[PDB]
């Protein structure tokens, strides 16, 4: 399908949450989202963090990846079937496919 | 001789039988100064003696690791040796008291 | 009787019994007592001052060559003159079998550290340390693993809620994620499964 | 002037007479239990308090007998329990599969009773019988069919709300613990009987299906519909009450509510 | 009965004053190292103050306790162990105004 | 039983020698392990063709869940409300009231996918069976309300699914 | 007065404007059952819980409303929270009286 | 799935692969099955079962206690000690 | 959705051999029946 | 661009775990441990249900215990696949990688089609395992099982002999055999450095009596003697698998004792104990005596254990988790002082760790 998991940021885009969040964990996550070029995506995994899921009652976890970052798709499950996040991708592309800045930008 | 020595720290060491005399030799003697009172004497001195005598008794080595019950006797004489350092921490505890302290009678009871 | 129930082995028990004796004997300085639990898991106690030495020899040799600490728990309780209630499990390799010794603590007496006796416990001091208050004398570095930073109390202090007093989250005017009491929602429903009717009369303690 | 007796092992210097049942309730160890209930009457039906002499072959009620010179009494003897067993198949040999509809199914004392002693296997293999309902009033909701005959309920009609209206009737099976006629029974104690009721064949109908017991937290505090100040247990499924339970005290309620506060 | 470290009060008061030479001292390199905007100031009256959160504390081995509480944190800063964040965290900035005054409460909600 | 792997050590017989020098000048486990994925290159791709061919699933496979009717076209759910005792994750919350004709029944079903961690306890508890595991696993959706499954919602699931589940339950029941 | 307030992270608000109240549990009344009973437990008083805006859950403030303890005696368990520096309402166990039964008395006349 | 390049692939492979092929599933169990019918149970007799005996939970006993401190003679292990392992038979080396 | 007839007592299930509702027994003839989840009314 | 102190902190995925078991009844607990070393799903829960047994004092039916030995042995190979491989990937291997998660998906095949989820197979019960498996499986487990041993043979032609990978990693990163066993250095980290000991050998818990597998001891303790115990070790499992196969008795599966094991839906649906007891399992959930314990059994990465303490109710009052990574992870400063950045990176994959089982 083309995507290609390549490390740092900078050189990439979309960003995969898969997993539980954490508390001590989540100021690294909002530097790493910082830190991408624009236009950057990301997409929440699982029941993980979506909403804690399963450990939506600790302390030390931060409920939704939203709260931190503007998620884009869900793509729920835990862990959802590889195949099920393949139907989440491809409705990120059936997402951007409805993007249009340049169409806006001209009418405005 | 014992070609390697298995276990990885392990280092194969050559005539056993010098270094074991001086093993429980050196166990005798720094456990020497235990009084009667203490059990601890009564059993590490019975095997303890037990062993030697067997070490006396067994000049081979092939069949002494099949008489120590212990495989890789060169590894215990360094359980030995732990025990060195152990009779040098007996008397440090000192001969020994029928229990100092009793813990409150209202712990220790699960449940709850 | 058979297909269902553990038939529990009477020799393990035999021997740990006499086992538990032979150190009884050994070491009487200190072991409040051995109690066996049934299926073959021997545990004598210590008094919380004793711990150094009784470990020590623990390693040593006359049978109790319990090299390698399994873990380093710590139960807590409530009650008790002192709550906290620490445990080492132990196993020894030639005579392929496990035992496991323990104390009990103040909220504020410091109990040395074990590190040096059972080697492998250095990263245990740190654990109980940031997941209780209970201290250990002599370790070389106590601090905080498996939380926050800040965060301050410790958890597992069997009461302090699991929703904890604290949360982060991403504020844009400050443009940083910041810490903010718990404001939960769905509340953690909490149900009360315990039920009357005691189901063990084998044990049940006297009415007192 | 009180005497001796042995629970199962240690001496107990019980008082005067008084119920096996209520010997081994002072040394705290709890017999099953139904048809019986203390601040009502005691009866011989219901026969799961059954429990064994120390001697003698065969098992007694344990509410029945009053204790006596040095009895002795082994709660966990294995005959008392293979007699428990007894009955409690017997109970459930009729009782319809309710419990997921069934409002009591939360703390219905006869599941309780039926896990920590009775066999798991069914082995009943037949038809079980089953009745009409019989319409009683704006508050309670019988049901039947879900009743086991402890008579309990007439017990504390004739005993406490004074009413005698309503009343066991038949014999063998089809004997049935509702009124006969189709007169309505209103009594200013008619709702602490939802209480008392052994099981869920009598629930009250404002709070049915409402909720669940394992979910409501469980709030202490005192009546104020009268100043007679009765001590309270309401339960709330949170945030919202749910429904009024009465709660013991021995100088006002004990047990017992009115019923325009429920 | 064990003590955890300084026996009597004053011996365990000097422990803190030395603690808050260090905080203080450090400071200015917490703001510069950070990037920290807090005014310079604010950090050391901030610290002035958290040292006047536990400023009734009578107890004897609680005050050397918190000194130990005390010495993790600069021991972070230090290491630049926390962040920015985790210690602008301490100044509750982004927190909706609370006033105590019990009529002000009054209106605002259900209170305790 | 106790294997050593490795311990067996290099003869130094002169053929041997010439053999191993050789094979470090001229590369020969090397061209080995090139000429496996030489091999590798001519087999056939494990490759499925998603979306237009699909993965094997089982009859048992768990996923969106859906609550289902009778053949008679009313609902199943009774409110036992157990499927809220036993969920680890609590996602389940009811709230239950009576009909007018005085069946149980449920007023706000309803359970968030946020939470659920797709266990599949709900699906043995149900007494009446009425709260199935559904074997659809693709929903993945744009926002987060969405997630928080209404009663409705999952009726609309039973509707769409039914001859689907019914089928997978027809197929496993009997190991149940 | 072991006091530890400094030591627990607890804010300070909710070891001061809020109490304990220490109790043995009574009985459920639809139960027979006695076992629940006993044990003194060491429940916080109520806060405020209203609703979610959206699906109607019960969104909550409170840090600490769901906690309760166990204990084996009240003695232990005032000691307990007055460790922690804690407010309490300390209630009596409230055993009932022992009564008189017969069968027999029910055919006085 | 040819024979022109099967030959050359198995000769790059030196292990020969076309008899197994196990880099794909040609043809394995098919799908649809019978009916389980599934085995009963070894206390499902009717006859003779008394809870009071199967019972496992209730032969819980509160553990067993020396010493209390609380409240010749001859050295021994806590266990025999384990033999040396015989040394793998059939393939001694690896 | 029309009443089955009865006299008296019968079995409902709801009709799922172990799919329906757990067997009970609708107790009723010419009176209107019933009954658990399944509306089967044994109303003749 | 050497290291002179790598200084691990751990905690940035303590998602805060045995907090929680506390609040939740036995069974609803059991997940938890799915959740935990999650490449190595099945062990965990056959860690916990043996936990759970000896407190309720309860055996299998012998079935029961065969399957759980087979997962317990397919998931060996799981983690050990995922071991190597990643281990592999982390020093840039790159391919053995994707010519092996082909098979690990068809390993999810079988949890997919047992469980029904393709890991994460809550299927493990305490009273023994859940639903019985289909009947079309164990010719399908065969199938493969006959023919897995050329890739992992395919595999090992590109490593064993490959002396890139062989220089990479044979002189790092030694630990002494002694002062394994004080920092109790598991499974095997263990087995590199030549010491014998092995749980399954040393104090069976289940069928590992009636079946025969030889342990592969290793030498030198370098990264490269652990490395050929996982490959060994996977061979073995690949023998355990054939006796499983031969001897797969026909019987119940679950536990006769319907206190604690959830009478079957055909059952439950048509008398009245059974309808209660499942409505009392499901509700309130069983009780276990009071007691504590400590089980372990041979985890793929090392020996997983549980202390658990039952209070009587049916919640568990204390449920600490021992975690094998955590330990050697502990041990990791120490084997890797003075050693090269890149080593340390190969080092920390001869740990083989997985940080949601440190962090609990
Ligand atoms: C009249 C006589 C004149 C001369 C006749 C004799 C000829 C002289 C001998 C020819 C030798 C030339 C070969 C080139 C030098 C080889 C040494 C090289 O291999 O160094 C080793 C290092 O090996 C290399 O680094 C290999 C890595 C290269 C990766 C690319 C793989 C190449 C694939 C094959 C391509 C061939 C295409 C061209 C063929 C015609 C280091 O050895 P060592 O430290 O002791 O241990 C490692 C041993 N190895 C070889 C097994 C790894
Ligand atoms: C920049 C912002 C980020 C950092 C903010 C400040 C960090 C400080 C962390 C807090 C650590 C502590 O406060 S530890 C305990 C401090 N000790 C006390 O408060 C003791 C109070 N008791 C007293 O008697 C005090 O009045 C005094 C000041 C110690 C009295 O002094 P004596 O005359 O010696
Ligand atoms: S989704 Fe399943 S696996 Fe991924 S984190 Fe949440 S629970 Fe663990
Ligand atoms: S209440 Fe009656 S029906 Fe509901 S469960 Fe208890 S016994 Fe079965
Ligand atoms: S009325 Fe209440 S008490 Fe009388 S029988 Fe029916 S259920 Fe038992
Ligand atoms: S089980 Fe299924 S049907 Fe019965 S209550 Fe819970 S959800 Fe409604
Ligand atoms: S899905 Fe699994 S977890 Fe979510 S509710 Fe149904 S059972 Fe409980
Ligand atoms: S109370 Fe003893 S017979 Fe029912």
């Amino acid at each position: 399908f083309g995507v290609v998991f390549r490390a740092s940021p900078r050189q990439s885009d979309v960003m995969i949450v898969a997993g539980t969040l954490t508390n001590k964990m989540a100021p690294a996550l909002r530097k790493v989202y910082d830190q991408m070029p624009e236009p950057r995506y990301v997409v929440s995994m699982g029941s993980c963090a979506n909403g804690g899921g399963y450990y939506h009652y600790s302390y030390s976890v931060v409920r939704g990846c939203d709260r931190i970052v503007p998620v884009d798709i869900y793509v729920p499950g835990c862990p959802p079937t590889a195949e099920a996040l393949l139907y989440g991708i491809l409705q990120l592309q059936r997402k951007i496919k409805r993007e249009k800045r340049l169409r806006i930008w001209y009418r405005r | 001789l014992k070609k390697t020595t298995g276990l990885v720290g392990l280092a194969v060491c050559e005539t056993p039988h010098e270094r074991l005399k001086i093993l429980y030799t050196k166990i005798l003697d720094v456990l020497g100064q235990i009084p009667k009172n203490a059990a601890y004497r009564k059993y590490t001195e019975q095997i303890t003696n037990e062993k030697l005598g067997m070490v006396k008794a067994e000049p081979d080595v092939k069949k002494l690791e099949e008489q120590l019950q212990g495989g890789q006797i060169e590894e215990v004489i360094l359980q030995a040796e732990n025990e060195l350092s152990l009779a040098r921490k007996m008397l440090r505890w000192k001969p020994w008291e029928p229990l100092v302290e009793e813990p409150p009678a209202n712990q220790w009871k699960w449940p709850i | 009787t058979r297909p269902t129930i553990r038939p529990r082995n009477d020799v393990v028990h035999k021997q740990l019994s006499a086992f538990g004796q032979y150190v009884a004997e050994i070491l009487p300085k200190y072991v409040q007592q051995v109690q066996v639990s049934c299926f073959n898991e021997l545990e004598i106690f210590i008094h919380p001052d004793g711990v150094i030495p009784v470990l020590t020899f623990l390693r040593d040799h006359t049978n109790a060559q319990f090299k390698s600490l399994a873990d380093l728990t710590a139960v807590d309780v409530p009650t008790r003159q002192n709550r906290f209630e620490i445990v080492y499990n132990l196993l020894s390799l030639r005579f392929n079998s496990r035992i496991r010794v323990k104390t009990y603590t103040d909220e504020l007496t410091p109990i040395e550290s074990s590190v040096t006796v059972y080697k492998a416990a250095n990263w245990y001091e740190r654990e109980i340390w940031d997941m209780f208050g209970v201290f250990f004398a002599n370790h070389p570095d106590l601090r905080r693993i498996l939380t926050d930073y800040g965060f301050e109390g410790h958890p597992f202090r069997k009461d302090f809620p699991l929703s904890g007093y604290v949360e982060l989250r991403y504020d844009d005017e400050v443009k940083r994620v910041v810490a903010e009491p718990v404001e939960l929602a769905q509340e953690f429903r909490k149900f009360d499964l315990n039920s009357p009717w005691e189901a063990f009369p084998a044990y049940r303690q006297p009415p007192e | 002037n009180l005497i001796e007796v042995f629970v199962d092992g240690q001496s107990v210097m019980v008082e005067p007479g008084t119920t096996v049942l209520q010997a081994c309730e002072k040394v705290g160890m709890q017999i099953p239990r139904f048809c019986y209930h203390e601040r009502l009457s005691v009866a011989g039906n219901c026969r799961m308090c059954l429990v064994e002499i120390e001697k003698a072959p065969k098992v007694v009620a344990a509410c029945a007998m009053p204790v006596m010179k040095g009895w002795n009494i082994l709660t966990n003897s294995e005959k008392s329990k293979k007699a428990r067993e007894g009955v409690m198949e017997f109970l459930l040999a009729n009782h319809p599969l309710d419990c997921p509809i069934c409002d009591q199914g939360g703390e219905c004392d006869l599941q309780d009773q039926s896990m920590m002693f009775g066999s798991d296997r069914s082995r009943f293999l037949e038809g079980k019988r089953a009745v009409e309902d019989k319409n009683i009033g704006p508050l309670v909701k019988t049901i039947m069919t879900r009743c086991i005959q402890c008579t309990r309920c007439i017990r504390f009609a004739s005993e406490i709300a004074g009413v005698d209206d309503l009343g066991t009737t038949g014999r063998g099976n089809d004997m049935q613990v509702g009124t006969y006629i189709e007169k309505m029974f209103m009594s200013e104690l008619s709702g602490n009987i939802i209480d008392i009721c052994p099981v869920g064949a009598l629930t009250s109908k404002p709070y049915a299906f409402t909720a669940r017991p394992w979910e409501t937290r469980k709030t202490e505090s005192i009546d104020v519909m009268d100043a007679v100040g009765s001590n309270i247990v309401v339960s709330t499924r949170t945030g919202e009450v749910m429904r009024i339970l009465p709660r013991m005290h021995e100088d006002i309620n004990e047990e017992w509510i009115s019923d325009k506060t429920r | 009965v064990k003590p955890i470290f300084s026996r009597d009060m004053n011996e365990a008061k000097r422990r803190v004053r030395e603690l808050y030479r260090a905080w203080y001292r450090e400071v200015p390199n917490t703001v510069h190292l950070f990037q920290l905007d807090i005014s310079v100031k604010q950090g050391r009256d901030k610290v002035r103050e958290m040292f006047m959160k536990n400023a009734h504390v009578t107890d004897p081995r609680v005050v050397d306790l918190l000194v130990i509480k005390g010495k993790m944190e600069l021991e972070e800063t230090i290491n630049v162990w926390k962040q920015r964040t985790h210690i602008m965290r301490f100044f509750h900035e982004t927190e909706a105004p609370r006033p105590t005054d019990f009529l002000s409460k009054f209106y605002v909600g259900h209170d305790p | 039983t106790y294997k050593f792997v490795n311990m067996r050590e290099p003869s130094m017989d002169m053929k041997s020698v010439t053999d191993r020098a050789a094979q470090t000048l001229l590369w020969t486990e090397l061209v080995r392990g090139l000429g496996m994925t030489l091999s590798y290159l001519f087999r056939e791709p494990a490759t499925i063709n998603y979306p237009f061919e699909k993965g094997p699933l089982s009859p048992r496979f768990r996923g969106e869940h859906a609550l289902r009717r009778y053949p008679s076209g009313e609902e199943r759910c009774i409110a036992c409300k157990l499927c809220e005792a036993v969920c680890p994750a609590q996602a389940i919350t009811i709230e239950a009231e009576p009909r007018a004709d005085g069946s149980r029944r449920t007023t706000r079903y309803d359970i968030d996918m946020t939470k659920c961690i797709y266990c599949g306890f709900c699906q043995e508890a149900c007494p009446v069976d009425a709260i199935v595991e559904g074997p659809n696993f693709e929903f993945s959706t744009e926002t987060h309300e969405e997630l928080l499954y209404n009663k409705e919602k999952l009726l609309n699931n039973g509707d769409k699914w039914e001859a689907e589940i019914a089928a997978n339950i027809q197929a496993d029941y009997l190991y149940r | 007065k072991l006091d530890i307030t400094t030591l627990t992270g607890v804010p300070e608000e909710h070891i001061k404007t809020r109490k304990v109240r220490i109790f043995v549990p009574a009985r459920n009344n639809m139960q027979s059952g006695v076992n629940n009973t006993k044990k003194w437990k060491m429940e916080f008083d109520t806060r405020e819980r209203w609703e979610n805006p959206l699906m109607g859950w019960s969104s909550t403030a409170d840090p600490l409303s769901n906690l309760v303890l166990t204990f084996s005696t009240k003695e232990d368990a005032v000691a307990f929270a007055e460790k922690n520096g804690w407010s309490f309402d300390v209630e009596e166990r409230k055993v009932p009286k022992p009564k008189s039964k017969s069968y027999g008395a029910n055919f006085s006349w | 799935a040819t024979r022109v390049i099967q030959l050359l692939r198995n000769w790059a492979s030196g292990r020969d692969l076309q008899a197994k092929l196990q880099l794909r599933y040609q043809e394995i169990s098919k799908r649809t099955q019978p009916p389980p019918k599934l085995p009963v149970g070894p206390s499902h007799k009717l006859s003779n079962n008394y809870y009071c005996t199967r019972d496992g939970r209730r032969e819980a006993m509160p553990p067993s206690i020396v010493m209390s401190s609380q409240k010749e003679k001859k050295a021994v292990t806590p266990a025999p000690p384990i033999k040396r392992w015989e040394l793998s038979k059939d393939q001694p080396y690896l | 959705p029309v009443s089955e007839v009865g006299s008296r007592v019968i079995s409902c299930d709801g009709g799922g051999g172990a799919l329906g509702h757990p067997r009970v027994y609708i107790n009723l003839d010419k009176e209107t029946k019933t009954g658990t989840c399944g509306y089967c009314g044994l109303q003749f | 661009e050497m290291v002179r102190k790598c200084d691990p902190h751990i905690g940035l995925l303590h998602r805060g775990t045995e907090k929680l078991i506390e609040y939740k009844t036995y069974l609803q607990a059991l997940p938890y441990f799915d959740r935990l070393d999650y490449v190595s799903m099945m062990c965990n829960e056959q860690a916990y249900s043996l936990a759970v047994e000896k407190l309720l004092n309860i055996q299998p039916p012998p079935r029961a215990q065969w399957i759980r030995v087979l997962f317990g042995e397919i998931t060996r190979l799981l983690n050990h696949i995922m071991a190597v491989t990643t281990h592999a990937l982390d020093i840039g291997a790159m391919t053995p990688f994707f010519w092996m998660f082909e098979e690990r998906e068809k390993m999810f095949e079988f949890y997919e089609r047992v469980s029904g989820a393709r890991m994460h197979a809550a299927y493990i019960r305490p009273g023994g395992v859940h639903q019985d498996l289909p009947l079309g499986l164990l010719d399908d487990i065969y199938e493969f099982s006959k023919n897995f041993s050329f890739r992992i043979d395919e595999l090992e032609e590109m490593l064993t002999n490959n002396r890139i990978w062989r220089n990479r990693t044979v002189d790092i990163g030694v630990v002494t055999a002694e002062d394994a066993l004080n920092y109790g250095f598991s499974g095997v980290m263990l087995r590199g450095s030549g010491i014998q000991w092995d749980l399954r050998k040393t104090q069976p818990y289940d069928v590992y009596d009636q079946v025969e597998f030889d342990v592969p001891i290793g030498s030198r303790g370098d990264c490269y003697d652990r490395y050929l115990c996982r490959v060994e070790e996977m061979r073995q499992s690949l023998r355990i698998i054939s006796q499983c196969l031969n001897k797969m008795p026909p019987g119940e599966i679950k536990v006769d004792d319907a206190k604690v094991s959830p009478p079957k839906r055909a059952e439950m649906k048509t008398s009245m104990e059974s309808l209660i007891h499942h409505f009392k399992l499901y509700t309130e959930g069983y009780q276990v005596p009071p007691g504590a314990t400590y089980t372990a059994i041979e985890a793929p990465k090392g020996e997983f254990g549980v202390y658990l303490v039952s209070d009587g109710s049916s919640r568990p009052y204390r449920c600490k988790i021992k975690a094998p990574g955590f330990a050697h992870l502990a041990g990791l400063d120490k084997m890797s002082k003075g050693h090269m950045l890149a080593d340390v990176v190969a080092i920390i994959g001869t740990q083989d760790i997985v940080f949601g089982e440190v962090d609990r």
